[PDB]
């Protein structure tokens, strides 16, 4: 199951200046950039056209071309309807895109975020407001909906197009996806408010699925702490695991990794 | 106005005089405006890539820093970070250690 | 969905205060005010999205909008220059796409009021040369002498308004052409049967609407102040 | 300007069928509306078209879109004196009040009434008040027959003008001459008209 994800984050400093950035992502791959400074779509990947024809490319892109344009616009001309009750600076969110399953099945989503807060969505043949939103959003959700071209388009896009283009992006981008990168593993040590902390470092591994555990021969030691999955430059996964232990208690202590690039072969670090 | 994270770590294992790179991810901060700076003993290293900024499932921002570094005993890597959530501009400093 | 404009016309001194205003009872939260000139489509000056919001358009220089309420959208001309002389159109409407507008304001904004002037209003009735040559009558009335040209003609038969059998010339013809002010000429014709011509309880009334001061402006001359003010001219059918 | 018509203006002759055109840059297009505008009058919305190839129909005007050419028709078939008028292209860049209106600068229309039976004379009306006060009324001529403005300075005389007796089913041409000096048989010596014109007495 992949989901395909279009990211824009919009900035509105005051009545004039405004800029517009997206980044799209298939899993954790990204594949294309849209910088404000930019008239056109940037593709990351060699695949990032996925299965469509160039005349569909384009004709795709001219779509958001003017999308970029007139939300911008839109934005500025909400904020006058509103007036006083909302003020700039605002910072206005979307991610839309589908998550793909098995059997030619998908689900589309547009979330729209305001001031950091999910508070607007696509859905069905309309927008609408979520719980907790602000009731104020029912003017523009009004104007919004009186839209009948934008619902229309819309509609197309995430029920046909998303599906579509990223059934062709799974295709075309498939020895990109299926990479395997093997983790390379180092220890090190430091102090903890005392007792030591050992320092199980693991980076360059890809997909991110991964286990690593501190280990006394074949005794798993429960107090191994998991950090978060950090990123590297290069499409791949660093991560480190901590464990808490006494000065002098280091030696027997191992690192162990298992990740499906190794094939098997784990990696055992002893202290 | 959430305040960012920072977390500074090499590509490679770090290996005096050996080239590797050195990232510093800053996460979890609003709004996107924020200027990131990677610091040698102190002092702005040029030609530092960005990677596009996007953001996470809570809709809270994230963006990737990286240089060319060779660590010594003696050099200090840091990454500084400011951000309208902070009085002060704060410096996370990489402990290979750590 | 209906929209309303006063006045409808108006004739202003440059420097003068002018307020343009327009009427909706649509329950419209959106108004916007527009201007006409030869040459160019509709250019938008101010518009509205409520009570107390007031936004600039394309060409709001020179304008001042108000909204006081739902129903009401102002443009104030604070100081009246002659290049604001034009045809004001005011539009409403709600959530969709589109305006509704008003019928229109003409406004004449002169350098100077002293040569404004009211017409003389006069009634020929039909040659009995035309009644038995067609079996048909038709009515003259010529208003004279008259500045600026901003004036309405109309026919009125026993007190109702006829547009059937009558054309108004498009454009007052200038009395003197060599003067820099001249004073200008309008005919109009109405054209009926001899027997409803001949029919002694047909009143038949030409009314000129002229254009000129209102109650506040100045005058210094001796002779009476031009005012906005109706002239008209009548003759009742006959055999 | 992003809305452009064509032709600027244009003189038919009852009956016949025109054509007018209306091109534009504007970007996006969500409709377009045709507006008529008589002399003096306001705005009267003639058709909308919203369809990327789109036709529609009102009476004896009917009009296309093509917002793939961003190129628009007004067809007026069987033209009638009353299509005398502007006729004023806009374009709409939103389906929603977030919308502008793109004006374009109109088209002039003039329609030559089909005068069919003319009867060219010049008469005498006296005022209803002052019965030495007249003016000359030069009738019933038809479209081919031109009025010359005046000869001399103190003689005023105005353009034709065509008025419509509905309920009859009956228009006519006139002019009309007056002056502070002057007769109606010299009155209208300045314009080439009919040689059958009635002067009656
Ligand atoms: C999403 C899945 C995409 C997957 C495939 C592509 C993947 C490839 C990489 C893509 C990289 C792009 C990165 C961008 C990522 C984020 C993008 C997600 C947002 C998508 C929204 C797309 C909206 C498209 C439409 C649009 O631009 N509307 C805009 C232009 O609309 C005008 O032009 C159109 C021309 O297509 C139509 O006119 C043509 C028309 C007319 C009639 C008809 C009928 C069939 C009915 C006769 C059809 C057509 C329209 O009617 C006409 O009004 C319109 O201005 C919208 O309002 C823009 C904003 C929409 C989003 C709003 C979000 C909600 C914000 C809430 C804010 C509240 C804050 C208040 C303070
Ligand atoms: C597109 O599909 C929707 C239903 O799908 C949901 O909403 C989409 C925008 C997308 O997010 C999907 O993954 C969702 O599952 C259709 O909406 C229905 O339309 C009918 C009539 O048009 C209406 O009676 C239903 O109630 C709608 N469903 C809901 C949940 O509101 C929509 O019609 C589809 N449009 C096209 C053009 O295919
Ligand atoms: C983000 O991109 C938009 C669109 O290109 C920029 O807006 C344009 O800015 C230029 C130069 O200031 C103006 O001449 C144009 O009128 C603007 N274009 C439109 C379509 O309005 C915007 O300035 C960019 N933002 C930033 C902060 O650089
Ligand atoms: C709007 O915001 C920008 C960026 O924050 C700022 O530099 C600029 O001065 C502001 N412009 C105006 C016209 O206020
Ligand atoms: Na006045
Ligand atoms: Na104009
Ligand atoms: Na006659």
């Amino acid at each position: 199951n992949y989901t395909f994800r279009c990211l824009q984050m919009s900035s509105f400093a005051n009545r004039s200046w405004s800029r517009t950035d997206s980044v799209v992502w298939l899993g954790d791959l990204q594949t294309h950039r849209w910088s404000n400074d930019s008239a056109t779509i940037s593709f990351t990947k060699p695949w990032s056209q996925g299965k469509l024809s160039n005349q569909q490319w384009e004709k795709l892109q001219h779509m958001f071309q003017v999308y970029r344009v007139s939300f911008t616009r839109d934005i500025q001309e909400l904020v006058k309807m509103m007036s006083p009750k909302e003020d700039y600076p605002i910072e206005i969110q979307l991610s839309a895109g589908c998550e793909m399953y098995p059997g030619n099945a998908s689900e589309s989503f547009l979330h729209v975020a305001f001031q950091g807060k999910y508070v607007v969505r696509f859905w069905g043949t309309s927008w609408q407001t979520v719980p907790g939103a602000p009731s104020w959003l029912d003017l523009p959700i009004k104007v919004l909906n009186a839209d009948q071209g934008t619902s229309a388009t819309v509609q197309m896009l995430l029920n046909d197009t998303c599906p579509l283009f990223v059934r062709g992006l799974l295709e075309a981008g498939k020895s990109d996806l299926e990479k395997q990168e093997k983790p390379v593993a180092w220890l090190s040590s430091v102090p903890s408010s005392a007792h030591r902390q050992l320092v199980c470092h693991v980076s360059g591994f890809y997909p991110k699925p991964v286990w690593v555990m501190w280990m006394r021969g074949d005794q798993e030691q429960q107090g191994t702490h998991r950090g978060d999955f950090l990123p590297n430059a290069d499409e791949t996964w660093y991560l480190q695991a901590t464990l808490d232990v006494e000065a002098g208690e280091e030696a027997g202590l191992a690192c162990r990794v298992k990740h499906s690039s190794l094939g098997g072969q784990d990696i055992i670090l002893y202290w | 106005q959430k305040t960012p994270q920072i977390q500074v770590y090499s590509r490679h294992p770090p290996e005096n005089g050996k080239p590797n790179i050195l990232n510093c991810y800053v996460t979890q901060f609003h709004p996107p405006h924020i200027e990131i700076q990677m610091l040698k003993n102190g002092k702005k290293i040029p030609k530092v890539e960005m990677s596009d900024m996007s953001f996470s499932k809570d809709w809270s921002f994230y963006i990737l820093a990286h240089t060319e570094f060779t660590p010594t005993e003696t050099d200090t890597y840091a990454c500084r970070v400011k951000h309208a959530s902070m009085a002060e501009p704060k410096t996370v400093y990489w402990d290979r250690d750590m | 969905a209906a929209v309303t404009q006063s006045p409808r016309n108006k004739v202003a001194v440059t420097g003068g205060k002018v307020t343009l205003s327009c009427n909706q009872t649509n329950n419209h939260n959106n108004m916007y005010w527009y201007r006409q000139d030869t040459g160019h489509g509709l250019r938008l000056i101010h518009y509205s999205y409520g009570a107390g919001s007031t936004e600039k358009g394309d060409i709001p220089d020179g304008y001042k909008a108000s909204r006081p309420s739902q129903e009401n959208f102002s443009l104030i001309l604070e100081l009246a220059t002659p290049s604001q002389t034009s045809v004001y159109f005011c539009a409403s409407g709600d959530e969709g796409y589109t305006q509704y507008f008003g019928p229109g304001t003409r406004l004449l904004v002169l350098e100077d009021l002293r040569n404004v002037t009211p017409p003389k209003v006069s009634l020929f009735e039909p040659s009995k040369a035309e009644i038995s040559h067609t079996q048909k009558a038709t009515l003259v009335c010529l208003a004279t002498g008259f500045y600026p040209d901003h004036v309405e003609l109309s026919w009125w038969v026993n007190g109702k308004e006829v547009h059937s059998g009558v054309c108004t010339d498009p454009q007052p013809l200038k009395e003197q052409p060599a003067l820099n002010d001249s004073r200008y000429s309008l005919s109009s014709r109405l054209r009926v049967s001899a027997t409803f011509w001949q029919n002694p309880r047909n009143h038949f009334r030409c009314q000129v609407q002229f254009y000129g001061l209102s109650e506040n402006d100045e005058w210094t001359q001796d002779r009476a102040k031009p005012v906005t003010q109706i002239v008209s001219a009548e003759a009742w059918g006959r055999a | 300007t992003q809305v452009e018509q064509s032709p600027q203006s244009l003189v038919v002759r009852q009956g016949e069928n025109c054509v007018l055109q209306c091109n534009y840059s504007v970007t996006p297009d969500n409709h377009l509306r045709w507006f008529k505008q008589d002399t003096g009058k306001g705005l009267v919305s003639l058709t909308v078209l919203v369809d990327q190839k789109d036709k529609t129909s009102n009476g004896r005007y009917s009009a296309t879109l093509d917002k793939d050419a961003k190129h628009s028709t007004l067809h007026i078939t069987a033209t009638l004196l009353d299509d005398t008028a502007t006729y004023i292209c806009v374009v709409g860049d939103r389906g929603s009040a977030l919308g502008r209106l793109h004006f374009g600068a109109g088209t002039q229309l003039i329609v030559i009434p089909d005068i069919q039976n003319p009867d060219p004379a010049v008469y005498q009306l006296r005022d209803s008040k002052s019965s030495d006060k007249s003016v000359c009324l030069f009738t019933d001529f038809d479209s081919q027959t031109n009025v010359s403005q005046s000869k001399d300075s103190d003689v005023y005389i105005t353009d034709k003008c065509v008025l419509d007796m509905r309920s009859m089913d009956f228009k006519s041409n006139s002019a009309v001459a007056w002056s502070n000096k002057f007769a109606c048989a010299n009155a209208f010596n300045n314009s080439i008209i009919p040689e059958d014109t009635f002067f009656p007495s």
